[PDB]
């Protein structure tokens, strides 16, 4: 039991420049009259899954949002039995 | 591991793939038997580009003595399948 | 002591007598068996020795000895069985006959209870020796060898044999009983510091100390694999008795003779194990190891304590075994590949991986590993020798990391690494090689859970 | 049931020679299992004897 | 010798850290810079509390290195952190297990490390001891907070930078219950055992409000 | 800490040595000089065998923390009343210790001005 | 590796070898690879700046100070891919690799087992023990007197020849046999 | 012991509902986790006992004289 | 201009350092073809050694040899004792052993006269 | 022979050796798995001096912070039953001189 | 158990506390310990007991050898090699006799140590004390004798003390 | 007697039974990784009661 499903590769046209880092890039290189050749080699590291990031400290905060509720109800349900 | 067995149309595909992602060359023009100097009009320092990215989409590194004097995608998946031992 | 010198006499005429192609066979079953019997003289008491009658007797320093004598002689004789196939009959039985012979001078050798005696079989033990080394030997060298291993002892041993008739003419008796009950201080003197030299450099010689060591590289890298086992695990170990039976006669000298050697043996151990780390020929290498560990055996006996005696019997046996091993695989080798050069074969553990462990426990017996028999004798010196002085544990310390380095060293360089590529004609290990290394190392890790065995008279 | 088997042929069979060993044979000679003292606190009883233990001197408690 | 030695390895592995590519030379760098605050703890009369680091480290830093080894073999055996880079996404349980153990690294409150590393802090700080092994000591710790820092931002927050065949696979039930049987345990041990053993040494109930804070400022 | 930068930058004899310390006579300040009570006595401070550093003036909030401890065994967070009671203790314990650094320092500072004072006398 | 070497490098391969290096450190330093793009782009137009001088003296006495420049900012701890002779797993698989000639050994009641495979190996032996006698030959007559001048070796010229000195390049083990 | 997930070759690559749940619960613990024991033991961190002012106590506690009797 | 690298004997020059290969001349060509024309001719004979069929050995290696004997057994023949040689030899192998026999004597002097004098403290000092 | 060329097939790959080739007098003192002579990215004197300064430097360091140490403003820990004599070694027949603690 | 002599052996009469529960909460120990005892400890005692009856089935009996007493060294003659050798063997005997004494009195003192705790350095006074004497004792007979040790030896050894210490008395006396 | 004892022991001994049986049938199949990890998993719970004890 192997991996043995042909895959087959996306189109080669999808990937372009426009709307990432590599665009400023080649703006900033024809501003000396240079051209980046390699740049749609790239593209596919900003364009799925990829294309949105997280912060350092929002990466830290995973699970915050879940394990406050819960600390609120636990918080609550402790008040609420111990005032008996 | 758990790498899929990697074959020869596989090769000359990413091959190519590569190849067509590179501005310099018509995706028209170029074909499997298409030359670097001659067929497409390059420079030995977009061949050595050319290697790297070779070697940046197959993970490994071609040295310097066969890479110099792989001028036709075909030899370039020919070595790759000689490297890696590719049977179909 | 007969029911053991009587049937390896009769091994003679059952080796003379048999079947051209029943030798090996009939000499290893009855060797095995006068080993069995043989295991009985391990039963000691703490009391003063197993006195059979006015020529031999038996003590718990001697008996060890004895066993590992027996227990060589079969081993010997199925590592000789593979290099001795396309020689004559008459040649093979005297291949055989001599191993006998040397199996009988050391058996009288340790058990002798007169001075002059053991000296007598302690130089009888040299004929065999020479006639195999020069005779069945495979190089050019091999005559050069054997006169070396020849003056060396004797320029050592013609001063002894003086002084002992000397003793007798003073003290009256060369009986070592008598001697021992008998014993009075030697006075410090010109004459007394010769008899001193005299009664000790002989011993000195067949250690090997460091300095008078030329002799043993030669004999050992030039002799056939059987002599190499015997003169690795027997003979060197004659010298360490000797001095451990004479010493009782020259206090209180050895207060103060015993400094340059001292000092030979502790930095000699030093350079000795250094030449390990360079070294090109394994059997050179594993011999200059072997002389490492004498020079730690000489320091234990000058030192003249419980403790050193105690771990100077127990590192001989060890060391006996171990080096005896270590040859045994380095022969291995070489009769496939017919070198005898570290680096020729290489990364052996991808095509002999159980050979490759033998290789692996071999080098860690060497390493002295705890809580190997090797380690305990070890450890037990190094205590005495820090009573002795304190700072002695800075080179007994050095030495032992370079142990370690040069022992994992020969375990890297030929199991590990790639295979060399043009080599091909490394056959699979026989049954005979693998029962050999077997029984090479079944009897260390046994004799572990029985330390007291090995542990010498002062236990 | 291959647990089953587990845990009888590698805990129960190993943990039974253990007890014997230790219940029949070292502890036949002395001093071969040494235990610590138990701790006494004041206030407690002891089962060999049956005296209680003093309480302390009633220390002046606040906060 | 004991305090000095420890303060000086702790120092010099952290600082060695801060710089390195492979993953696994990180971690092992921080092992080292552990190691040493264990010794620094001994040097100063409290062997109880480094036999206590012991048993916290003992998790964290098994599942820190068990998450690298995840990282390691999804990426075809590639152990450089230059060559890896979106994995907060693509591999989310090492993500969050690397995360706690970072966390728990640095001395988290009321995590697994907290119960050591922040009483050791206390310990060297109200003590007679060298003013320059305890000012190695608060370096040291600001120096594993930074390569923790350096090991998350270089592995998991930026864009990928592996090569395009994409293999990330954490689908294996033997992997995440062995990672998930150490974050448990790096999440409660410390609570859980420091409350079950007796008391051993003289506590410091009393401190200046800026010495009580010190190792969370300094990290 | 300012105790260091004052005995390390500052003068040096202006400041307590803590090994040295305390160098004043206790009844130098005031004749009352009430001795510390101990509670535990030394047997059952022996037999709860604490440790030889725990065997300090709040060892009987330690032992009944200890008894707490054993008696309620699987409800490690039954007995957190007497923990807050040793610490308390030990807190007053690091308090006493605090005032006796001061009143050295204090001391010492009045011994160095009647020193200065005799001296201006003596020069005058 | 499979190419033979020259008696020495040209000024063109040097140069070369200097780019690749020098992108490779770079990309090294730079580890994302939009910054990496842009100076990689600003390294190319700073190499092909002196394409086109002619004179040979100062064309090497640049690549002089380049190599100077490259050894002063070499990032000393650079990107290697893991089989690459300082990657994490250069010789990692190197124990697995057992010679063909092994097989030779083995016991008949290992070759029991698989009939087919030892069947097809007997033909390859056969096919070697004819070849080896027609290739010896062909390269006693193709070498120049007095000796090989480079280590390079010529195909097959006949019909059913084969190329000289192929079994132990065609008998490779694996690259990962086990 | 796992199912199969292809390769994407530079796509986002496939994931598992069962992973992501897990992870955001783990994260969710160890935070539930950390807030409920700062609301319960605050005092570990921020400290119960007050540290006393050295200089604010009087020198009639201290045994200190006017500078004129000894 | 940058900071130079200054090559030692554990740290050696970089061959893109070595202003050696920026001195091309003609003599330089030849000796380098005729370098890899002997290097060529080694390669072919070991190459036709081990493909053969027919041969089933180790295949003899003449420079192993030759190293192998001139480390071993071509040392004392081509000894000359000389000034040089006769001080390394008298230092590495006398200095050593009376440095440890001072340090020894020395150390058991102090120890037999702390002894005799009685204030040593061998209290538990039982085994030896 | 580390330094030699990882690229090129050599006969023997792992010591990097070819049949026939001239041995250097001490191949065994290089043989990949011993000392190396390979150039490195900063000079021999630098680093030696960069490590043998930060060595001494921490090592000044050390020896000035055992001079000046760091504590707390307190007294010494005091101890009830004569600093605990009787549980601190011990000799109960000799009557220590009693110390006793001071109550602030 | 009677398999050794208690008094050769000492030890405190072990007193332990009572459980007293503070809580309702059920202890895991307990229970556990009810389950090991069922599980382990009833089929090991049917097993000894089983043993036990058939080794009182066969019942034999081995004895303590008992040696008489020689002439020692300081009343043999100076070549008499009989005495010399009886006066050696016994010497020999007792000196390994003292080896095992000393064994005994360390014996009680690691047995001490462990057993009182945190305590021990003063509950533990009396074992090191008895230690003390016993290892001062042996030094002085048996200390730097050598490996070839003797009865010889440890005379003369005895006779050097003995001149020492009247010397020393003849001058303290005669101060 | 005192379960401490025999369980102290018994957690160092059933950690050695695999290291018996590598010679055995079980070391020659697939199924030895899983007997070893089962082992170490067992010999854990074990030792988990002396530390019951202990607290
Ligand atoms: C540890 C507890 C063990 C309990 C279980 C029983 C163990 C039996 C051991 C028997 C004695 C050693 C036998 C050596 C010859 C092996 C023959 C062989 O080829 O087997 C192939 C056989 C089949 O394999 P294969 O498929 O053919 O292998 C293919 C390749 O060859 C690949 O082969 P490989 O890679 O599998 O190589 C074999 C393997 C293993 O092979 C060996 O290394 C054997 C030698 C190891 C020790 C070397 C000497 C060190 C000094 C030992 C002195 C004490 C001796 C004790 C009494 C021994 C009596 C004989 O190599 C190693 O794993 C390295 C071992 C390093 C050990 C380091 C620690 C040693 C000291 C441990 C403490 C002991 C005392 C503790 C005291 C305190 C607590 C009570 O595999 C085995 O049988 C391996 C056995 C497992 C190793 C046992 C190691 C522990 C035992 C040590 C000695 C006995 C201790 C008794 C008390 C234990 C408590
Ligand atoms: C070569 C490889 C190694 C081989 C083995 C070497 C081991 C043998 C070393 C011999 C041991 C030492 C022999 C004598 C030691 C006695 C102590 C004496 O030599 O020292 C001083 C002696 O002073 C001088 O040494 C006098 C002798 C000087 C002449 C001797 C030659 C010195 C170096 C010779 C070395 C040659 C060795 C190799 C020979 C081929 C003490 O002063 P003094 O209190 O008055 O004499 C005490 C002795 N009494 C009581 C009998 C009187
Ligand atoms: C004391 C040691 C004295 C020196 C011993 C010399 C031993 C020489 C023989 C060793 C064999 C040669 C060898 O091992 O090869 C060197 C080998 C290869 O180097 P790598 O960097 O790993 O290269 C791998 C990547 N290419 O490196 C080594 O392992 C050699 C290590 C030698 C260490 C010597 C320095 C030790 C100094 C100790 C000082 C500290 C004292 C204690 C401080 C603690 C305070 C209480
Ligand atoms: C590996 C090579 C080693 C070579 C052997 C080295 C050992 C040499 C030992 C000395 C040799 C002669 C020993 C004498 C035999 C002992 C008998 C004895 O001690 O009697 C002495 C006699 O002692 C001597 O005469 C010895 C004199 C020496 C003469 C021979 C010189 C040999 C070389 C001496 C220097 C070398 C010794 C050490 C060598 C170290 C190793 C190289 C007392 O004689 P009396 O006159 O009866 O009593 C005195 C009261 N009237
Ligand atoms: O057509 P091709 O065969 O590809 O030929 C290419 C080229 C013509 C450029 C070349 O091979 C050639 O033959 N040039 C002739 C002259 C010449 O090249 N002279 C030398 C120029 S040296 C140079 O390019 C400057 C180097 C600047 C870069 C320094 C690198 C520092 C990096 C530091 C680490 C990041």
């Amino acid at each position: 039991e192997h991996g043995h499903s042909k895959m087959e590769l996306p189109d080669y046209k999808q990937w372009k420049i426009e709307g990432t880092p590599l665009e400023t890039v080649q703006e900033k290189l024809a501003a000396r009259g240079l051209r980046d050749p390699w740049g749609r080699n790239e593209a596919w590291r900003y364009s799925g899954g990829f294309a949105n990031n997280v912060s350092f400290v929002g990466a830290l905060l995973k699970g915050f949002k879940w394990g406050f509720a819960a600390f609120v109800v636990a918080v609550g349900a402790e008040y609420y039995l111990e005032s008996q | 591991s758990d790498a899929p067995p990697l074959t020869l149309e596989a090769i000359k595909d990413r091959v190519l793939y590569v190849l067509k992602l590179y501005d310099k060359i018509d995706p028209e023009k170029l074909s499997v038997n298409s030359h670097f100097m001659k067929d497409l009009g390059l420079d030995s320092l977009d061949q050595v580009e050319i290697i790297m990215a070779m070697e940046d989409e197959f993970g490994f590194e071609i040295p310097d003595i066969d890479a110099e004097k792989l001028m036709c995608p075909q030899e370039i998946v020919d070595y790759i399948a000689d490297k890696k031992d590719v049977y179909e | 002591m007969l029911k053991i010198i009587i049937p390896t006499t009769m091994l003679l005429p059952m080796t003379w007598m048999s079947k051209h192609n029943m030798i090996w066979i009939n000499a290893t079953v009855h060797s095995l068996l006068i080993s069995l019997i043989s295991l009985s003289l391990l039963n000691q008491l703490g009391e003063n020795s197993l006195n059979f009658s006015l020529t031999f007797f038996s003590d718990s320093l001697s008996a060890p000895l004895l066993v590992l004598t027996t227990w060589l002689l079969p081993l010997m004789l199925m590592a000789s069985q593979s290099h001795l196939s396309k020689e004559t009959t008459t040649r093979k039985k005297l291949y055989i006959t001599m191993l006998i012979l040397l199996q009988l001078f050391l058996i009288m050798t340790f058990t002798a209870t007169e001075l002059i005696l053991f000296y007598i079989l302690f130089e009888a033990t040299l004929v065999p020796t020479l006639i195999i080394i020069t005779r069945w030997g495979n190089q050019t060298e091999r005559l050069n060898a054997g006169l070396y291993f020849l003056f060396y002892t004797l320029a050592g041993s013609l001063p002894l044999l003086v002084a002992l008739v000397y003793i007798q003419n003073t003290t009256g008796s060369l009986n070592f009983l008598i001697i021992h009950y008998w014993s009075h201080p030697l006075s410090n003197s010109w004459s007394n510091i010769f008899m001193w030299l005299a009664c000790i450099m002989a011993f000195m010689v067949k250690m090997p100390l460091y300095g008078l060591h030329l002799w043993l590289p030669k004999a050992h890298v030039e002799a056939p694999i059987a002599g190499s086992m015997v003169l690795a695990a027997v003979l060197l170990k004659l010298g360490g008795y000797g001095m451990m039976r004479i010493t009782t006669i020259l206090n209180p000298l050895t207060n103060y003779m015993a400094y340059p050697f001292l000092m030979l043996s502790m930095w000699g151990m030093i350079m000795t194990s250094s030449i390990c780390l360079r070294q090109t020929d394994l059997k050179s290498l594993i011999a200059y190891s072997s002389v490492s560990h004498m020079a730690l055996v000489i320091v234990a006996i000058m030192i003249q304590t419980p403790w050193s005696f105690m771990g100077a019997t127990a590192l001989m046996i060890a060391h006996g075994l171990t080096s005896s091993m270590l040859f045994c695989l380095a022969n291995t080798n070489y009769e496939r590949v017919h070198s005898r050069t570290m680096i020729l074969a290489r990364g052996l553990q991808t095509l002999l991986p159980l050979m490759a462990t033998w290789w692996l426990v071999a080098s860690l017996t060497n390493l002295a590993l705890p809580p190997s028999i090797n380690l305990i004798g070890e450890l037990f010196i190094i205590t005495a020798s820090f009573s002795w002085s304190n700072i002695t544990i800075i080179l007994m310390g050095m030495n032992m990391m370079i142990t370690a380095l040069y022992s994992l060293y020969m375990l890297i360089t030929t199991q590990r690494g790639k295979y060399t590529h043009h080599i091909n004609n490394i056959k699979p290990s026989f049954t005979r090689e693998n029962a050999l290394m077997a029984l090479h190392i079944l009897p260390l890790l046994l004799l572990t859970l029985n330390p007291k065995m090995i542990l010498g008279p002062l236990y | 049931y291959r647990h089953s088997i587990f845990a009888v042929t590698h805990v129960l069979i190993p943990v039974w020679i253990i007890h014997y060993y230790l219940k029949y044979h070292v502890t036949a000679k002395p001093y071969t299992v040494v235990e610590r003292k138990p701790r006494i606190f004041p206030g407690d009883t002891i089962l060999e004897t049956g005296e209680v233990i003093p309480l302390m001197k009633e220390f002046p408690d606040q906060h | 010798m004991t305090l000095c030695l420890g303060a000086i390895t702790t120092l010099f592995t952290a600082l060695c850290a801060i710089t390195q590519n492979d993953i696994k030379k990180i971690v092992a760098f921080s092992t080292s810079s552990q190691l040493g605050l264990m010794m620094v703890t001994i040097g100063i009369n409290q062997p109880h509390l480094a036999f206590l680091h012991i048993c916290m480290h003992a998790f964290f830093k098994a599942m820190l290195f068990m998450c690298s080894g995840s990282i390691i073999h999804s990426l075809n055996d590639e152990q450089d952190i230059r060559k890896m880079g979106g994995l907060y996404k693509a591999m989310p349980f090492t993500t969050t297990a690397l995360i706690i153990g970072s966390l728990a690294l640095t001395g988290m409150p009321y995590l697994t490390g907290f119960y050591s590393k922040d009483l050791i802090i206390e310990a060297v700080n109200m003590s007679y001891t060298n003013a320059w092994a305890l000012l190695m000591t608060l370096i040291a710790t600001s120096l594993t907070a930074a390569y923790s820092t350096r090991i998350i931002f270089f592995a998991f927050l930026g864009k990928p930078r592996f090569p395009p065949l994409v293999l990330i696979n954490e689908n294996n039930p033997l992997l995440i219950n062995s990672i998930k049987r150490l974050l448990i345990g790096s999440i409660f041990a410390g609570f859980i055992i420091s409350n079950n053993i007796p008391p051993m040494t003289v506590p410091n109930t009393t401190m200046p409000l800026y010495m009580k804070m010190t190792a969370l400022i300094v990290t | 800490g300012a105790h260091l930068a004052r005995r390390y930058l500052g003068d040096a004899s202006k400041e307590p040595d803590p090994l040295r310390m305390p160098t004043f006579p206790p009844d130098y300040g005031f004749p009352e000089r009430k001795e510390r009570e101990m509670v535990a006595t030394q047997q059952e401070m022996n037999d709860a065998q604490l440790m030889l550093q725990q065997r300090d003036y709040c060892a009987h909030y330690l032992i009944q923390l200890l008894k707490c401890k054993r008696d309620s065994f699987p409800n490690f967070l039954a007995c957190k009343h007497e923990q807050h009671d040793w610490d308390y203790c030990e807190h007053l314990d690091y308090v006493k210790r605090m005032k006796e650094f001061e009143r050295e320092r204090r001391l010492l500072q009045r011994k160095k001005r009647r020193e200065q004072r005799e001296a201006e006398m003596a020069r005058g | 590796a499979f190419s033979a070497p020259a008696a020495y490098l040209t000024h063109q391969q040097k140069v070369l070898r200097l780019y690749k290096r020098a992108l490779r450190h770079l990309e090294s330093w730079c580890v994302h690879r939009d910054k990496y793009r842009y100076f990689a782009c600003l390294m190319r137009a700073r190499f092909d700046e002196h394409k086109n001088e002619k004179d040979m003296v100062k064309a090497t006495q640049l690549l002089r100070q380049a190599e100077e420049e490259f050894w002063y900012g070499q990032h000393p701890q650079p990107y290697i891919f893991p089989e690459s002779p300082g990657g994490t797993s250069y010789e990692r698989y190197e124990c697995y690799k057992v010679p063909e000639w092994c097989l030779d050994d083995w016991h008949p009641s290992e070759k029991a087992m698989y009939p087919d495979y030892f069947a097809k190996r007997e033909q390859w032996k056969r096919l070697r023990r004819e070849s080896w006698e027609r290739e010896v030959k062909q390269l006693q007559e193709e070498t120049p007197p007095g000796g090989p001048r480079t280590e390079a070796l010529p195909p097959a010229r006949k019909e059913g020849d084969l190329p000289p000195l192929w079994w132990h390049i065609v008998t490779r083990p694996r690259e990962r046999p086990m | 012991g796992g199912v199969h997930i292809e390769p994407r070759y530079r796509q986002f690559p496939q994931l598992t509902r069962s992973q992501l749940i897990q992870a955001e619960f783990f994260s969710a613990t160890m935070w539930f986790w950390i807030l409920w024991r700062f609301w319960h033991d605050s005092d570990a961190v921020l400290g119960h006992f007050p540290y006393p002012d050295p200089s604010q106590w009087t020198d009639e506690e201290l045994g200190i004289l006017p500078d004129d009797e000894d | 201009s940058f900071p130079k690298y200054k090559p030692s004997r554990l740290a050696t020059l970089p061959a893109t350092l070595d202003p050696a290969e920026y001195d091309i001349s003609p003599e330089t060509r030849k000796a380098q073809a005729e370098r890899l024309a002997i290097r060529s001719r080694l390669k072919r004979e070991y190459l036709l050694q081990y493909n053969d069929p027919n041969r089933l050995g180790v295949i003899e290696d003449p420079a192993l040899i030759r190293w192998t004997y001139a480390r071993s057994a071509n040392i004392y023949p081509n000894f000359r004792p000389t000034p040089k040689t006769s001080l390394l030899g008298a230092l590495f192998g006398i200095g050593p052993l009376f440095f440890w026999y001072y340090v020894f004597k020395t150390d058991r002097d102090k120890k037999e006269k702390l002894i005799q004098e009685g204030k040593l403290d061998q209290t538990f000092n039982i085994s030896y | 022979q580390q330094e030699r060329d990882p690229w090129y097939d050599w006969d023997h790959p792992d010591l990097r050796l070819n049949w026939g080739e001239p041995i250097h007098w001490d191949l065994d003192m290089y043989i990949r798995n011993r000392v190396d002579t390979s150039p490195t990215p900063v000079s021999w004197n630098t680093m030696c001096k960069h490590l043998f300064g930060f060595v001494a430097f921490m090592l000044f360091m050390f020896w000035v912070g055992e001079i000046y140490p760091s504590y707390q403003p307190v007294g010494p820990k005091q101890y009830p039953y004569n600093d605990l004599y009787l549980e601190r070694g011990g000799d109960p027949t000799k009557e220590p001189e009693p110390v006793v603690h001071y109550e602030i | 158990p009677d398999s050794w002599d208690k008094d050769v052996y000492p030890e405190p009469p072990r007193r332990t506390p009572a459980p007293a529960p503070q809580t309702s909460l059920p202890n895991p120990v307990t229970y556990l310990t009810k389950i090991f005892d069922l599980l382990v400890d009833r089929p090991v005692t049917l097993a000894r007991e089983f043993i036990e009856q058939q080794h009182a089935k066969n019942r034999y009996y081995y004895y303590h050898r008992e040696f008489r007493r020689v002439p020692d060294i300081t009343e043999c003659e100076e070549k008499d090699i009989l005495c010399m050798f009886e006066a050696e063997m016994q010497w020999r005997r007792d000196y390994k006799v003292d080896q095992e004494i000393v064994n005994i009195i360390q014996e009680r003192l690691k047995a001490c140590q462990q057993r009182e705790g945190e305590s021990y350095r003063q509950n533990c006074a009396k074992e090191l004390e008895q230690f003390t004497q016993v290892s001062k004792a042996f030094q002085d007979r048996y200390s730097d004798l050598g490996a070839h040790y003797s009865a010889r030896k440890c005379l003369a050894k005895q006779k050097q003390r003995m001149l020492a210490e009247r010397k020393a008395a003849k001058e303290a006396a005669a101060a | 007697m005192n379960p401490f004892a025999s369980l102290t022991l018994t957690t160092l001994t059933i950690l050695t039974i695999p290291i018996m049986m590598s010679n055995s049938n079980i070391y020659k199949t697939n199924l030895y990784p899983n007997y070893v990890k089962t082992t170490v998993s067992y010999a854990f719970t074990l030792s988990l009661v002396p530390l019951l004890m202990f607290m």
